[PDB]
RNA sequence: UCGCCCAUCAC
RNA sequence: UCGCCCAUCAC
């Protein structure tokens, strides 16, 4: 189990992040990959960042979760690299994908933010 | 003048008697190592300054290069071999080390010889890890096999399986038995059992009610006792490579590119946690200064590549693999700051065979 | 059906078997293990292992005639070009408990093979290092009675004066297998023999000289004393 | 500036593969006697074995093989690196031994001087 | 001036070994520049071995002198490593020069290493 | 094209 | 039951 799933994720608010993913993909503005997430996630304003939980080394992602509590961003997470690559329309895998914009999902995005954060509380 | 063995270092006048005398200050066959080699080190060192104190200005050693390094350590130095410090040392070490001294002599001339061969893993805490699991499984096939060993040697010695609860030595015992008769108080007291326990065992061997065996049989059960002890050894050799591979780590940025570029990416980022939150499409372009500076303010062209330039890749080729390297260089970096950062744990012969590929696929490629 | 029996030599032994002819043999110093896969006898309180001749050439020699052998029960050795140590087994059921052996060797992988052996035979030491150089082990050896010398590297003259100048005792042995053809391959051996000869007899006093042949061709046993 | 000390071997070759290349030459006094032609196959295990006793083709390369310009390089010029870099390792190998100064970035400057002259020739 | 020399000599007995290198060339057995001086240093073949005054860096000769006393060789310097070059008929330079057979030059090399044995003392 | 030391498996 | 070589291809 890897160090930066630092909170316990329940059967909700995942799906509702990768869905947060799809509807963004045609209707806000949005990154993927974790380089591209990385310059996105310091640079603007992003409003949600999404990681897989099979990322491996977990190094590559683990700046992420201190990256997010020195700017004031949630991030939460998804089953599948390989799933979170399809979820933003590539062939290939994601070990993350980061919301500029939300489009269609700023309801989706408000949601995981309020219950985010009286969660990990 | 000065001679060093295996347990300390000597200074003996042009006349024949000792001035002084030090031992090591780290363990003996890692300092003795350089001194056999012909290098300085810090006990040597304490002594010679200690003569000068003393007020000895010319000085006289065994090995040649030591010598050499003596004398540019400020020092009227020369070698002389046949010198009384070694020659004393070396004619009557039992006037030195005692009447054991050959046991002392052994015990570092072994570790030398296992210390003359370089040791470089690119997996070592994975490896210590498989030694950890070995050692858990290895301990409880032991307990099986043993398991098997009280039940057959318990046909033809039954009383036996109480009276010895200490696995291994039940094992040794049987090793060395095999047939019940060849029981005696030497062999038990060889073995290192008390008084006590040996007044049991023989009392039990004159009236046991366990079955016979014959000569041809209980050879076999011996057998499994030896290969139980067999493994008993590779155990601890589980337990001593665990305590010598513990000594085998390092950061990864020193092997993927080493120093002239690990330590101008952490100053150009201003530090490791910062170059660790850095992409690799900046981090590609980190110390391009005048062109990072003029891609912004002017609008000009993007800068291909920053201190990132001299890597064995760059300044060296055709411009076609010049700018696709320069990324997939900088991607494998923006992996390896992150591992250094935030884990501190190994994998950089990995991500060298990442960087030999991608660079052998640009080479089928271009 | 077997006899074992004492040979013309201290701590050596023979055995006699099945054929009758003669084999060399050794009092095992920890009886029960094994080193190359050897030919073994178990005996009244004791065990004694072989050393098969075609293995090593000092078993050969000892089968030619070599008569001057000096490695004896409780003395002090040095030997050099030991590799994995079958050599180093046999002299150490023949000097015993008693005794002292450094093995020098050269090639950095093939000693390491000795490293777990030499925890039941206890009176050899192991010694990584360069043969021609004595200075690179100087602080892990002592003076000796013995020194024997079968790297035979092109330098084995001088692997045998420098070792003999630092370590050997006043009054001391010296053993050198002389590789003629790694020292000169220009000129017939009987001259390379007698260079050995003429450059060991202005140090040592030579006691004895033996060609290998008819057992095998072109090697020759020398052995001497230091006054 | 004048408090600075930095091995060469350390920077031309990388403080891993120069650590290791000094143990297959039994030290650094020797990787410092040596001549390039025998530091050039240092470690090359069986290869060098079948070489001497076989009678077969000489090995190109040893442990210089894990060089960063060597290990991923295209077959032309691995052969003509490994010879330049047993040359330039050598000289590295005595400033670090017989001098103990720094002038590792012009050791490199000339290597990369050659391997440039070595796409510019084939 | 280098730190490998070992002792002082005018132009007298250097101008000696240059002119031994211009015979022993074409009437004996020689080899030219310092990895081929080095083969026939480390395996002892060489009888005389002769080194530049102005070799640049200075260190990748500054084994030979002490080689050549861990082998029981002689050895000696002279002033510009072009003119050992040249003297070695080859049209570069050579930073050193062996002798592995003095042809003609017998009784120059047994001159030149009595009087070195004058001077490594 | 050859030499020696040395493990392991075998007759 | 096991081994070698020419031409061409690749890092």
């Amino acid at each position: 189990k890897p160090s930066y799933v630092k909170f316990e994720v329940p059967k909700e608010l995942a799906e509702k992040a990768l869905q947060a993913v799809e509807i963004a993909r045609d209707t806000g503005k949005i990154r993927k990959g974790t380089n591209e997430t990385t310059k996105a996630v310091e640079r603007g304003q992003a409003k949600l960042v999404i990681i897989a939980e099979d990322v491996d080394p977990e190094e590559i992602v683990a700046h992420l979760p201190p990256l997010c509590e020195e700017k004031e961003i949630p991030y939460i997470y998804v089953p599948s690299k390989k799933e979170l690559g399809a979820a933003a329309g590539i062939e290939v895998a994601a070990a993350s994908v980061a919301i500029i914009e939300p489009g269609k999902a700023r309801d989706l995005v408000e949601e995981i933010a309020m219950k985010v954060k009286e969660l990990m509380k | 003048f000065i001679s060093e063995n295996v347990r300390g270092i000597y200074a003996f006048d042009e006349n024949g008697n000792l001035i002084e005398k030090r031992y090591f200050t780290d363990k003996p066959e890692k300092v003795l190592d350089q001194l056999l080699k012909g290098e300085i080190t810090k006990d040597l060192e304490e002594l010679l300054n200690s003569l000068k104190e003393k007020g000895y200005d010319e000085f006289v050693f065994e090995h040649p290069e030591l010598s050499r390094r003596a004398k540019e350590l400020g020092f009227s130095a020369t070698t002389e071999f046949p010198n009384i410090a070694g020659e004393r040392l070396r004619s009557n070490p039992e006037e030195f080390l005692g009447e054991n001294w050959f046991e002392e002599y052994y015990k570092v001339g072994v570790a030398l010889t296992r210390m003359r061969i370089q040791e470089q893993s690119g997996a070592r805490d994975k490896m210590v890890i498989q030694a950890i699991e070995a050692l858990d499984d290895v301990d409880k096939v032991i307990n099986l096999l043993v398991a098997r060993l009280r039940e057959w040697y318990s046909l033809h010695f039954p009383e036996l399986d109480e009276l010895l609860p200490k696995h291994p030595q039940y094992v040794a015992f049987v090793k060395t038995v095999g047939h019940r008769d060849n029981i005696n108080e030497e062999v038990l007291r060889e073995l290192g059992l008390s008084e006590e326990k040996i007044k049991k065992i023989l009392e039990a061997k004159e009236k046991t009610m366990g079955a016979w065996m014959d000569q041809t049989d209980i050879e076999v059960v011996r057998q499994l006792a030896e290969e139980i002890d067999r493994l008993y050894q590779l155990r601890k050799k589980l337990e001593d490579y665990i305590d010598r591979a513990m000594d085998d780590v390092a950061p990864n940025l020193k092997a993927l590119v080493g120093a002239k570029l690990a330590a101008r990416l952490i100053s150009l980022a201003g530090g490791l946690r910062e170059l660790a939150m850095m992409p690799s499409s900046t981090i590609q372009v980190l110390g391009a200064e005048k062109a990072l500076f003029r891609h912004l303010r002017t609008g000009a062209k993007p800068p291909k590549h920053g201190v990132i330039y001299q890597y064995p890749a760059i300044n060296r080729s055709p411009w076609w693999q010049r700018g696709k390297i320069a990324r997939a260089l900088a991607g494998k970096l923006a992996i390896a700051a992150r591992v250094d950062y935030f884990s501190g744990e190994y994998i950089a012969e990995e991500l060298k065979k990442e960087l030999e590929a991608r660079i052998r696929e640009i080479k089928e490629k271009y | 059906m077997v006899e074992v029996k004492k040979h013309k030599f201290p701590g050596v032994y023979v055995v006699i078997d099945d054929d009758g002819s003669e084999k060399i043999a050794t009092k095992n110093l920890v009886p029960g293990q094994r080193v190359y896969g050897e030919r073994v006898i178990k005996w009244e309180g004791e065990e004694y292992r072989i050393w098969n001749p075609h293995r090593s050439k000092l078993g050969a020699a000892i089968v030619n005639g070599l008569k001057n052998f000096p490695i004896k029960p409780g003395k002090s050795v040095l030997y050099l070009g030991i590799a994995s140590g079958t050599t180093a087994s046999h002299v150490s059921d023949i000097v015993g408990w008693e005794g002292k052996i450094y093995g020098i060797e050269f090639s950095p992988r093939v000693l390491r093979e000795l490293v777990p052996i030499v925890e039941e035979r206890r009176n050899i030491i192991p010694i990584l290092g360069d043969a021609t150089k004595p200075e690179e082990y100087r602080a892990l050896v002592t003076k000796v009675d013995v020194i024997f010398e079968d790297v035979a590297q092109p330098t084995q003259a001088k692997i045998l004066i420098d070792n003999a100048k630092a370590y050997l005792k006043r009054g001391g042995y010296g053993m050198i297998a002389v590789k003629s053809r790694s020292i000169d391959v220009t000129k017939e051996p009987e001259q390379v023999f007698k260079e050995v000869e003429r450059e060991l007899s202005e140090y040592f006093e030579v006691i004895e000289r033996l060609n290998l042949e008819p057992y095998e061709k072109d090697h020759a046993l020398f052995v001497v004393r230091k006054p």
